[PDB]
RNA sequence: CGUGAGGGAAAGGUGAAAAGAACCCCGGGAGGGGAGUGAAAUAGAGCCUGAAACCGUGGGCUUACAAGCAGUCACGGCCCCGAGGGGUUGUGGCGUGCCUAUUGAAGCAUGAGCCGGCGACUCACGGUCGUGGGCGAGCUUAAGCCGUUGAGGCGGAGGC
RNA sequence: GUGGAGCCUGGGAGUGAGGGCGCGAGCGAUAACGUCCGCGUCCGAGCGCGGGAACAACCGAGACCGCCAGCUAAGGCCCCC
RNA sequence: GGAUGACCCCAGGCGGUAGGGGAGCGUUCCCGAUGCCGAUGAAGGCCGACCCGCGAGGGCGGCUGGAGGUAAGGGAAGUGC
């Protein structure tokens, strides 16, 4: 089995033992979650529409993080425009443990 | 009192040489060549970060409209019968399923074709 | 073990140098004495004597057998610059720089 | 997750039988080939597509007056250097390279552009050597 | 004239890469086949004195 | 640029040098030359208000009264002069030596003695001042003293 | 430097102590290699620290069909440190230096070889706003005199 | 109509070389990337982004940062793309 | 919301030249300091993919270095190329 979840606005697929990091999900670590199912995949095959009803894959969170820091600076040339701002998106590590569905 | 200049712009020099290791020539061994070269590099970084969700969406387009045209119709037919059944998995995922799992890429052509 | 000498402050431009010490790197010590001895170059003489001073270390400070002796490191190091002046003609004086170097021979026992 | 990139393909080889067919309507096809834009792992940044193998490149068709109008232009550097060569010309001297021409136009330019033009491999005539590959003939 | 003058500064690699043709090639060596030294071909020994086989000059 | 040693003569001419326009090589853009904005001799002082100073001296006894920290003495018994006998009086007094102090009173013999000790400042009682005070975890003040601080804040 | 008046530099630092390296080896010497001193000798007198440009040696990655403000985004290969990183860059995407002056500059307009250090909105007195406090139909002292020797107090002339 | 609206008193400015485009006229030749006004606009200062091959001012649209998520605008949908 | 910056929530604004404003970092120096860090290594130099901070910066560790450095909190300028 396999399944297509959303979280964070973005879709991800998910298997039983996979970590990943979606966007900062309000959790306490070391709890679990329900993530909303969009397609499963693999032995059945069933197609969400956006959803499937009885779909959800459990997740325990690991913890929450912040990302590599990015930097993003702008310049405008001849125009004495410098901008520097360091970045750190935060996350959430997710243990994908069973699909129910 | 009187405050010299010291210790502070070489510190500064450092601080920009160093994120300017690998630029070729003077560009990683000058201050001022690397100042107007880490100028460059932070506008393309802020337009190239805007620019690769625009890369990969296009991306996983082309590979979408492919294994469409392997079952008989065209990317655009595709998604609008998508839209019509009412299926909301992205192009990232959808690309990823027509190379991984066709059996499932195939099952939602037909309910693209049939949302018809 | 490796043996070393220096010749330092060695009053000729380091540039010119160098296209000599290449000739020995890596050779064998006869070998690089029989180059050094018929290069038609001015550095020739120098890097002989350096070799040659080198090659002395091992044997007698450093415990190396004469006929296992092979360069295994050379390079040109620039010293300071001896700025003379140059007169040219409507009266500007350019300042040349007569160029010194220290050139540098490490010897290390080849087995075979 | 991240975009599933391919470990090396095998490129696949093709056979198209251009007699009749439109020049342009054709040229631009075997460019999406050489691209593998058919190719549902297809990837950008690598040579990636088939080997189309394309015979009877002299009986190429155009429309309109294009045999007497078009004309195929050469630059040498020297001064007056500008050849201009018909597309009837071209037809009786060296056929193959219209649709090379045609279809190298269609191609990107740059690295990756110019070694798919190298697996195009245009033939006058029915026939061709590349047998040792047996090309799956393709209809388009 | 009207003085011509360098436009830029050329760059390391520019000029080594102009010096890519400097190399010295080593003298070219035979040994003497009385004194076994190497000596340059065509050329009386400057260690023993001999060539063609026979004594020439002082050493 | 005028006070430095150098001359007033323009080193070379305006234009047509080929090089770029100076004139004397006091200028502060020379290495050497003179300096801009530095300091000159200033007098910093002002005349804070006595009504300030006044309730300052005040407000800052009141803080060390306040925590208990304020000793009026009615005198120094066994202090000649000699440090050490000071030493013994501060010891009967609850001043280990732990809290530095300000010792203010009029008698020379006892601010001799104090003088030298690395906890203890010494003071006039007209030389009451509140940086002192600050300072001075305590504050111990012979009743001479006292009288005189009233007298101040009258 | 200038006939002269006159102009007018640069240039400091071994170590606690010379204990400043006897003597041996290559060399004409310079220089070095040992021995020796020293806590330290990349503290050896061209001496504390020893930055940068600059030059060189060695190693990893890479480069001879390739079009470039030199980067950036992605992916892949290789090397290193051990679902992670760091170095490198083959391909694809995107991409018109910095400053200055301009209606407008990548601009074939100004300035800059590069690097290091020096280099430009201050102070005084008055003014006028705002602000933090003292006092309030009042507020405040100036020079000075006294005191301390980084002590404060007096001084009402005068000023608002 | 509660808006980085308006009003009153003050402190601090900068600007007082504009430019293109649409309309309205004038000068010009119902010439000029012409010149001079009126209304508006954009650049100026948005030479940040999409379109227009490329191109300050034409069309689209006012970039706080991140995402390998989604919908559209002008414009596009044979290949380059 | 709690009650006067404790934090929490909801919503909206946040392109920007000349220019006005606000909040901060860093440099020399004074008080704090007859103290405190310091030969088990000061400042400075060389690294670092590590921690903190929007940033300017601060740390922390390794190497060099071989005698200085200086806190919370304030003060003053020859203060950032
Ligand atoms: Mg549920
Ligand atoms: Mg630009
Ligand atoms: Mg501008
Ligand atoms: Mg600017
Ligand atoms: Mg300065
Ligand atoms: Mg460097
Ligand atoms: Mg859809
Ligand atoms: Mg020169
Ligand atoms: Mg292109
Ligand atoms: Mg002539
Ligand atoms: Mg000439
Ligand atoms: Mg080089
Ligand atoms: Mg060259
Ligand atoms: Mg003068
Ligand atoms: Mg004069
Ligand atoms: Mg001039
Ligand atoms: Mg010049
Ligand atoms: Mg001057
Ligand atoms: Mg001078
Ligand atoms: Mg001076
Ligand atoms: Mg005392
Ligand atoms: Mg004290
Ligand atoms: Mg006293
Ligand atoms: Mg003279
Ligand atoms: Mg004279
Ligand atoms: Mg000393
Ligand atoms: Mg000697
Ligand atoms: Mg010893
Ligand atoms: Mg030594
Ligand atoms: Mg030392
Ligand atoms: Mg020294
Ligand atoms: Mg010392
Ligand atoms: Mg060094
Ligand atoms: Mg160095
Ligand atoms: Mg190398
Ligand atoms: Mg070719
Ligand atoms: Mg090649
Ligand atoms: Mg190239
Ligand atoms: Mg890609
Ligand atoms: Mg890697
Ligand atoms: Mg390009
Ligand atoms: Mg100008
Ligand atoms: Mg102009
Ligand atoms: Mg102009
Ligand atoms: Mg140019
Ligand atoms: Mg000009
Ligand atoms: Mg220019
Ligand atoms: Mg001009
Ligand atoms: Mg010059
Ligand atoms: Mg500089
Ligand atoms: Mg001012
Ligand atoms: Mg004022
Ligand atoms: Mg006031
Ligand atoms: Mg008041
Ligand atoms: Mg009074
Ligand atoms: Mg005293
Ligand atoms: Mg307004
Ligand atoms: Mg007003
Ligand atoms: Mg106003
Ligand atoms: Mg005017
Ligand atoms: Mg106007
Ligand atoms: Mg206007
Ligand atoms: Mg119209
Ligand atoms: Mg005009
Ligand atoms: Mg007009
Ligand atoms: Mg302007
Ligand atoms: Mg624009
Ligand atoms: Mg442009
Ligand atoms: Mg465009
Ligand atoms: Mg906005
Ligand atoms: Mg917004
Ligand atoms: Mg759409
Ligand atoms: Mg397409
Ligand atoms: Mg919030
Ligand atoms: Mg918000
Ligand atoms: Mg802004
Ligand atoms: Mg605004
Ligand atoms: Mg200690
Ligand atoms: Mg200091
Ligand atoms: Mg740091
Ligand atoms: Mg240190
Ligand atoms: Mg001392
Ligand atoms: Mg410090
Ligand atoms: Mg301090
Ligand atoms: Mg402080
Ligand atoms: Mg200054
Ligand atoms: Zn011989």
């Amino acid at each position: 089995m396999f399944a297509i979840v959303k979280t964070g606005g973005k879709q991800y697929r998910v298997e039983p033992g996979l970590k990943l990091r979606v966007e900062k999900l309000d959790a306490e670590p070391g709890a679990t979650v329900e993530l909303p199912v969009l397609l499963l995949g693999g032995e059945k095959t069933v197609v969400g529409t956006p959803v499937v009803e009885g779909a959800s894959v459990v997740a325990e969170v690991l913890g929450h993080g912040r990302g590599k820091k990015i930097l993003v600076s702008k310049f405008k040339a001849k125009v004495q425009y410098r901008r520097k701002k360091g970045h750190r998106q935060p996350y959430t590590e997710l243990l994908i443990k069973e699909i129910r569905g | 009192p009187r405050a010299k200049t010291g210790v502070v712009r070489r510190r500064k020099h450092k601080k920009i040489l160093k994120l300017a290791k690998g630029y070729w020539g003077l560009r990683s061994k000058s201050f001022r060549k690397a100042r107007e070269t880490l100028f460059a590099a932070g506008n393309y970084a802020y337009a190239h970060r805007k620019r690769r969700k625009r890369d990969f969406r296009r991306l996983w387009i082309v590979r979408i409209n492919a294994a469409c045209r392997q079952h008989g119709l065209n990317y655009s037919t595709f998604i609008h019968g998508l839209k019509k059944a009412g299926i909301e998995v992205d192009r990232k995922n959808l690309a990823d399923l027509a190379v991984r799992e066709p059996q499932v890429f195939a099952e939602l052509v037909e309910r693209a074709k049939a949302a018809q | 073990m490796e043996a070393k000498a220096i010749a330092r402050y060695v009053r000729i431009s380091p540039r010119k140098v160098r296209l000599v010490v290449d000739l020995i790197r890596g050779k064998s010590l006869e070998e690089a004495r029989n180059i050094l001895r018929y290069t038609n170059k001015r550095g020739a003489y120098f890097v002989a004597k350096v070799l040659e001073s080198a090659a002395a270390n091992a044997v007698n400070n450093h415990d190396m057998l004469e006929d296992r002796l092979y360069v295994k490191a050379a390079y040109v190091d620039e010293g300071p610059a001896l700025k003379r002046v140059l007169p040219r003609a409507r009266g500007r004086a350019d300042i040349i720089k007569k160029r010194t170097s220290h050139i540098t021979v490490i010897l290390g026992e080849k087995h075979g | 997750m991240k975009t599933y990139v391919p470990k090396q393909v095998e490129p696949r080889w093709v056979l198209i039988d251009a007699e009749g067919k439109t020049l342009g309507r054709l040229a631009t096809k075997i460019a999406t080939l050489l691209r593998g834009k058919h190719r549902p792992d297809w990837t950008p940044n690598v040579a990636m597509g088939d080997f189309v193998v394309v015979v009877n490149a002299d009986k190429i068709r155009v429309t309109g007056k294009k045999l007497e109008q078009k004309i195929y232009t050469r630059y040498s550097g020297y001064p007056g250097g500008l050849k201009k060569i018909p597309l009837e010309k071209m037809l009786a001297t060296h056929p193959e390279r219209v649709l090379e021409h045609a279809v190298k136009g269609m191609l990107p330019k740059g690295p990756l552009g110019r070694r798919l033009f190298k697996r195009l491999k245009v033939y006058a005539g029915p026939d061709h050597p590349h047998q040792a590959q047996r090309p799956e003939k393709l209809e388009v | 004239a009207k003085h011509p003058v360098p436009k830029k500064k050329t760059s390391k690699a520019r000029r080594d890469a102009r010096r890519s043709h400097h190399a010295l090639t080593p003298p070219t060596l035979v040994p003497c086949p009385e004194c076994k030294a190497m000596k340059p071909p065509h050329t009386v020994c400057p260690e023993c004195g001999y060539y063609a086989g026979r004594k020439v000059l002082e050493v | 640029r005028g006070e430095v040693a150098y001359s007033g003569r323009k080193i070379w001419p305006q234009k047509h040098t080929g090089r770029a326009r100076h004139g004397d090589i006091g200028a502060p853009i020379f290495v050497g030359g003179g300096v801009v904005f530095g300091p000159k001799p200033r007098d910093y002082s002002y005349t804070l208000p006595k009504k300030v100073r006044k309730k300052g001296l005040a407000m800052a006894v009141a803080d060390r009264a306040r925590e208990g920290k304020l000793l009026l003495v009615e005198a120094f018994a066994g202090v000649n002069g000699k440090t050490k006998e000071f030493l013994a009086w501060a010891k009967e007094a609850g001043l280990d030596g732990s809290e530095s102090v300000l010792l203010v009173t009029g008698n020379e013999l006892v601010r001799r003695a104090a003088r030298n000790l690395p906890w203890v400042v010494t003071l006039a009682p007209e030389g009451l001042n509140v940086y002192d005070i600050v300072r001075t975890e305590r504050l111990v003040m012979d009743l001479d003293a006292w009288e005189v601080f009233q007298n101040r804040i009258g």
